[PDB]
């Protein structure tokens, strides 16, 4: 991916969250948990639905045309006939092979962007009180209960609360 | 002790190689298929409306041969052509044969109205053993074989004037006799002249006397011919012989019709696109069944496959 | 107390709203539109040379009908055939008149050079009075009527060598009589024949005769004909009746000229592209005015519009 | 956007600015103001403009061509020349659709990848000296005038002049 | 003291101008072509067999002109038709000489077997001095000049069947002498009929008598046609004169082959990819070369150079 | 670029760096090295080849088409097979035209990412221990020998070793 975190900073994908594309899995004083995010899993299927809307079920309707097989013989007009619709399809194959590439190495990099995106958003929460260990985890430097967790995941976190504490074990 | 908030994604354990700009073969977590390659090895009868032509062509439903008497005034979107289908009737050709059916499937009607022609002075209605009709020798029912009346063949100038408000399509033909015994049999004179004429075009056909290879025991062929008269325009038919006659006109219309060559059968099922080797959803944009399609189709191309990625990257354990 | 410094981007009240790979509806802070779906209702006659039929097809200016004399010698890149123009001469039909019509388009000129044939034994210039003339019966200008002499009409052998650099483009015809009373008034002999020849081509013509229906009282019928004749070949013409023979040459060039079929007014205005709707401009690349162009033109689209960001997103407020 | 500054971390635009596309609002001491930035505005116009020149006044000349129109009846040639028309209309308006779709994409998120270069440059210039509040703006931890904000503004704001001040200011 | 540890990319001091969506000049490290404008001015005889058909057509190589005797019976993947050529037997043309040239090049064989015709009452093996052949009159070397035997020409009906699995071409041609005394001459007759047909075709054909320029000292020329028979099918033979006969009949096959005119010289190399300039690489998936192609070949583009990045952007210093 | 860093944050590229795409560049106590990292320059060429795989030597196989030259006038057919292969080679030479375009764009901007992941890379990598200058550089605020520098490249660099002197010299 060209931000760098699926199959990037990230090690892997978790099979073991089906109820989202994105989330938060943390350990605490409480336990350890996992939870998915809907705005950005949200964000990624309705990009990828806009990108369905207008290949599926999209034809063009045509009636008569030109003869494509011919069981004679005939020279210079069939051989136009057949160059004609033998150009036609080359022309078309190669559209559909262009397009299913270039949409597929965009739906690959907007995935990979909606990841990028939502770490940038948790770090930036985060403010002094934690820091990125590199491998998209966050070592937070206070008690932070589930409550607080929960308060990260809803964007409602107050990174002032925990200032003090959080400052006093990070920089010993 | 603090605590450790960690970032990720989903994964799957059944990915799917998609193709990028960058890697043929790259796994995600989900995918879809954009080329339609299967059918369900039937014509469906809705919405478009089809005419199963059995074992006869268009163009035998034109003329009127006899096995094709259950098709005359009937209409169509799609006429289906059999690859069985064969001619049974009296032999004959069509210069630019591809033309006539065309512009007829086109049009996507075999209505036919009858005319009083005046062929004061000869023969009509012409029959022939190799066109059985009702066990009796008979001919194409669109077509007036005229011949001699007490060995004289009168010149014919008739005219037909078109008053109504749409186009009328005459199709009409000259008989090449094997002999110049047959030519004398039947025409009572040695060369015949046709000349089939509007305000608009002329044309203008000599009779070739020669033995083909007989089919049905006749080594006489019919060549067909045909013309258009507007609104307003008069056909003009001049002959000295050789001339079969039309009983009047086809309706030429404008639409969405048209005509296919498929032995798919016919089935009682709905769908928009219809290929020779049946009916195929259209979901699709694109398909490799057939490039021969009639309605709302994906288009053909050459690949079998390509998935279009409906999911991240797959990154398992 | 510190400071705040924060980061942003504008944003306008009147957004656009555009299509993406992702979205069909999105709203940037401006566009452009790439299809260009309107003309200007009229012709400009620069920078390509225009010449406005009027009432006569490219073919009648050919032929000579008195309707077209001013017409005569006149070059175009672009001639502009009208859908009121209609024939007043002699009746007539061409064998492939399109692509005589085409030819000559392509050619952009009627550059004519009159040649003096040794029509030896019979009368020429005939005239018809359905092809007036001054207010007296006449025939197409670059066209003779060659017809018998003291009742014969001996066989014609003629020739014209091309001595010249260029191709030289030959238009003749071929009368078919109403009646064989009138071959006989005509030519004084029953079946006339025609052969055009070169040392690279040959032509045949047999008249057909019968009656047509008639067009300014004439039921009889010219069918016109051209022959190209390439530098050091000659000319051969060989006929014992019916023969329309040519006056002269066009001259026959390669060139960016065509024809056009259009109502639209000429004006003295400047556009590089013309329709039959009218010019149109050629800033954006595409266009739903008509698929009939020429010149430097965007490309026939079907859509009536693409607009094209060319800002980023608006988000107000 | 892929990089989710614009319509994303930055809220929305600013109608009131019309001098630039991308810009510097400030409060301190001395008031509050606004500035645009003149290198990454031109760097999105020059982008933009870039895609226009090749898409304005590049139209080919065609001349004598084949015939689009018909009035009478023909068959088998005729079905050649409109099937070929038809075919050519189709691949071009399939070319002018996906153009377009491609290239407002990729205008939205050059214009965002712009918004988020000047964002990352100032950031970087702050050093330690300010924090990231996660709506685009930065909280200056010291004394910061019109002068410090010019100079920030103009890439020759020297971090180590307020260091000392601003460090104090932020780990209390 | 501490350390400073900086990350950066390379850049070559010899960079590459290439074109993207938002620039039409920008530098990268290194590119790769993708139009290939150059070829090695030679048709390289592998991995396709290649026919030189040096002085010969292949039309005169099909109808047997004299010199084109050391091409019967032989099979090629591309015959190289020189601009060099010229006929050199009787003079002829071929209506839709196009479509025979296509059809037997596409067929990529001359094989050609002899059939024992029963030509009864007719002389034989006419020839011509405009055919000379080994210092002698003679004639194209797969036709048959029948004339009067004894002043009479007695009406030929004879019949061929198709009695192989596949399917055979035949070569026929009419004579249309130069005068009335030259068919008296020849066929006894003052007018000829040929009639050839089978159970699916029928070919009519009168001759047209008239001078025509001479070639080689003869005013008369020859017409060819052509008719395929399929296996159970007949041919049928019936002439009253003029009737150029067919020697046999030649194998019609479907294949790769095809025809390509070119002045390029064969050489002993190997090459997928053939245009009439000679052989090109395929390595690039574009060409500037010739839009005329045979084989695994690069697309034609109008552009001259298309640089495809391989590298990033190059910074220097 | 789409990420800013090449031609962006990045002043310019190194000319001495003939053995990799991307790497590190280091002045410490033991003097000044260069050293090209591997895995990245591997990702931009893997791309590239990925690329060409699918652009070169791929061409499709004709045999007997229709006539492309004539010499002399015909007409209506001949005026169709001219407007036919005018019409293929106009739609082939703009299908090559924006092939190129968009894969430039595409490889410039990939390019760009790669350097812009490396970077991150290795600024998550020395956590509290140095500071971003903004020009691609980092200030690092502890002694950091050819074995030290050698472990960031490597990926094995133990932040925890050099914490405390880095924090008591960045943090006066
Ligand atoms: C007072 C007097 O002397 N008057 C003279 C007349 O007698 C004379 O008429 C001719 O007389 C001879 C007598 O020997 C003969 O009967 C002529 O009739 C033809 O005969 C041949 C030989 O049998 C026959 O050929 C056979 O035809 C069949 C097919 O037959 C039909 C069919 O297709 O079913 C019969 C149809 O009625 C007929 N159609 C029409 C409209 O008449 C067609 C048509 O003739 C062919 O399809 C054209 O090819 O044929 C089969 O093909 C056999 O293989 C074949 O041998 C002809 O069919 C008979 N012709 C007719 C018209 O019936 C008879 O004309 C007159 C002229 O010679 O002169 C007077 O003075
Ligand atoms: C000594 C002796 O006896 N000699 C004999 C000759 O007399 C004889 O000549 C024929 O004589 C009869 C006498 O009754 C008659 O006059 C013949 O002339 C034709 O007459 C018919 C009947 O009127 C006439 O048909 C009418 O034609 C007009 C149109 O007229 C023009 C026109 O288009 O304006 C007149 C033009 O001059 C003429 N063009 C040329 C080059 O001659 C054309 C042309 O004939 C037609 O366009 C062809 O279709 O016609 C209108 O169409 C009316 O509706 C129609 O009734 C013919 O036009 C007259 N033909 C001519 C050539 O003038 C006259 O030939 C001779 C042969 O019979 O035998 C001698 O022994
Ligand atoms: C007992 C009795 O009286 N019987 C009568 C016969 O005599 C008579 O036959 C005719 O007799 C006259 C006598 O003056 C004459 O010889 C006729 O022969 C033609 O003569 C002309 C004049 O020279 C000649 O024209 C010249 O032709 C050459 C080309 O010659 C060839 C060639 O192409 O090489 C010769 C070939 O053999 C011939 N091919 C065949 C198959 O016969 C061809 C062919 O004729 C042409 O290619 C067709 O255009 O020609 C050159 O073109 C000169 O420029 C030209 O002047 C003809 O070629 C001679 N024709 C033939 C067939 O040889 C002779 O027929 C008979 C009929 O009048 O009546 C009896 O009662
Ligand atoms: C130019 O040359 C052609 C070719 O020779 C001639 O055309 C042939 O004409 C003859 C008649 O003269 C045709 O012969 C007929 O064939 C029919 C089909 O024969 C096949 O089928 C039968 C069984 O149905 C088999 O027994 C036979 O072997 C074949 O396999 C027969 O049905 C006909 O028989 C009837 O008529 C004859 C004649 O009166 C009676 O004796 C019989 O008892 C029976 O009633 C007949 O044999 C032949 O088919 C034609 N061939 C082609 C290819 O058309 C032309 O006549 C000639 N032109 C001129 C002007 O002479
Ligand atoms: C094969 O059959 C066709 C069709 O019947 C014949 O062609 C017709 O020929 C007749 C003459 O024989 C033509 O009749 C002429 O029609 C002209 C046009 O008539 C219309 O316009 C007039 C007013 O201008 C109206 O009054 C009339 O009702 C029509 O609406 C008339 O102008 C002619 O009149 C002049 O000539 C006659 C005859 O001499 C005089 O009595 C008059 O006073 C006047 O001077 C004339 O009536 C008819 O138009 C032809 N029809 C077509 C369709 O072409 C062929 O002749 C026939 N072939 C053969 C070989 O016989
Ligand atoms: C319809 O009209 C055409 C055109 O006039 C006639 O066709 C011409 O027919 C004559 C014969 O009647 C042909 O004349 C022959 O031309 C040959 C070529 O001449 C060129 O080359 C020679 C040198 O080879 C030069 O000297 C000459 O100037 C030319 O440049 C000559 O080789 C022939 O000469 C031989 O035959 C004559 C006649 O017997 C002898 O006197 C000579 O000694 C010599 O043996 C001859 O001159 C002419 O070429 C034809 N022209 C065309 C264009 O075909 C038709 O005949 C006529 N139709 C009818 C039915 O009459
Ligand atoms: C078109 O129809 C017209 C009229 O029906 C035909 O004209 C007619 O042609 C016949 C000949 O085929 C003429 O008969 C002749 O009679 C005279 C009597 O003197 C005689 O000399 C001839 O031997 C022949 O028997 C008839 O008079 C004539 N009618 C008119 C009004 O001219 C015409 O032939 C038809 N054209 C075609 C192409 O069929
Ligand atoms: C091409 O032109 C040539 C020459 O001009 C034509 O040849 C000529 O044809 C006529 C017949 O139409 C011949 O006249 C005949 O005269 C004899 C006298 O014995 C007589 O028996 C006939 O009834 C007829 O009147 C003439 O002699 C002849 N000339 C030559 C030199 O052969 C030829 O017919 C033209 N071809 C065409 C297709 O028009
Ligand atoms: C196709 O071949 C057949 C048979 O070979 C041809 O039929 C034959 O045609 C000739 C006329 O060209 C007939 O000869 C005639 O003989 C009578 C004797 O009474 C006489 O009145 C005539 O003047 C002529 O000499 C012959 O009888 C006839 N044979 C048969 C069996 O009918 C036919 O002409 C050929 N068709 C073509 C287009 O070549
Ligand atoms: C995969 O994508 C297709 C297309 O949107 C969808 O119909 C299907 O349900 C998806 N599969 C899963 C497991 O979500
Ligand atoms: C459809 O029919 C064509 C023609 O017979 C055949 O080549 C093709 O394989 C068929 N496809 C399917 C999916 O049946
Ligand atoms: C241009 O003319 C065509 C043909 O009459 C018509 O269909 C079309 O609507 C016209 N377009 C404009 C913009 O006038
Ligand atoms: C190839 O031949 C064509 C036709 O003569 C010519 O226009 C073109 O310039 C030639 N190209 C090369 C590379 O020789």
């Amino acid at each position: 991916g060209i931000f760098g975190a699926i199959a990037g900073f990230i090690e892997n994908g978790w099979e073991g969250m089906v109820d989202g594309w994105y989330g938060f899995r943390h350990q605490n004083s409480e336990g350890r948990g996992q939870a998915a995010d809907l705005k950005s899993t949200q964000a990624a299927i309705d990009q990828i639905n806009g990108k369905l809307n207008r290949l599926i079920g999209k034809t063009n309707e045509k009636f008569h045309q030109i003869e494509k097989e011919f069981s004679e013989v005939e020279g210079r007009i069939q051989d136009l006939e057949k160059y004609v619709e033998d150009t036609k399809i080359d022309l078309w194959s190669y559209n559909a092979e262009l397009l299913v590439a270039l949409e597929n190495q965009h739906t690959i990099d907007l995935t990979d962007s909606e990841m990028n995106k939502l770490f940038e958003k948790t770090k930036k929460q985060l403010r002094e009180n934690a820091e990125d260990m590199g491998n998209g985890c966050f070592k937070i430097y206070h008690k932070c209960d589930n409550a607080c967790i929960g308060s990260i995941r809803n964007g409602t976190y107050d990174h002032n609360v925990y200032r003090d504490e959080a400052l006093n074990n990070r920089f010993q | 002790p603090g605590a450790t908030l960690c970032l990720g994604h989903h994964a799957v354990p059944n990915g799917t190689i998609v193709k990028t700009i960058t890697n043929d073969r790259i796994e995600v977590t989900n995918a879809t298929e954009l080329v339609q390659n299967s059918s369900i090895g039937e014509i469906c009868d809705s919405p478009h409306q089809i005419l199963d032509g059995e074992n006869c062509t268009l163009i035998d439903a034109l003329l009127g041969d006899p096995q094709c008497d259950g098709f005359q005034n009937k209409k169509w979107d799609l006429f289906v052509e059999r690859n069985k289908a064969y001619s049974n009737c009296y032999p004959y050709d069509v210069p630019d044969y591809a033309s006539l059916r065309s512009l007829v499937a086109s049009s996507g009607t075999l209505e036919f109205n009858n005319e009083s022609f005046n062929w004061a002075g000869v023969t009509q209605n012409g029959t022939s053993s190799s066109c059985i009709r009702g066990s009796k020798s008979s001919f194409f029912s669109r077509l007036n074989w005229l011949t001699h009346l007490n060995s004289k063949y009168p010149a014919l100038n008739v005219t037909m004037p078109n008053n109504e408000q749409f186009d009328k399509l005459y199709i009409w033909g000259v008989h090449h006799p094997g002999t110049d015994k047959d030519q004398i049999s039947l025409y009572a004179q040695s060369s015949g002249r046709i000349t089939v004429s509007t305000k608009r075009s002329q044309q203008a056909v000599i009779p070739n006397i020669g033995s083909r290879p007989r089919i049905r025991d006749i080594p006489s062929r019919i060549s067909i011919y045909w013309t258009i008269v507007k609104p307003g325009d008069i056909l003009l038919i001049n002959s000295t012989g050789n001339l079969i006659a039309p009983r009047g006109y086809f309706k030429i219309r404008s639409g969405k019709s048209s005509i296919m060559r498929s032995d798919a059968p016919i089935g009682k099922c709905k769908s928009e696109c219809i290929t020779p080797n049946g009916s195929i959803p259209n979901d699709k944009p694109f398909q490799n069944v057939n490039r021969i399609t009639y309605g709302a189709c994906p288009r053909y191309v050459k690949q079998s496959t390509l998935k279009l990625a409906t999911g991240m990257r797959n990154v398992p354990e």
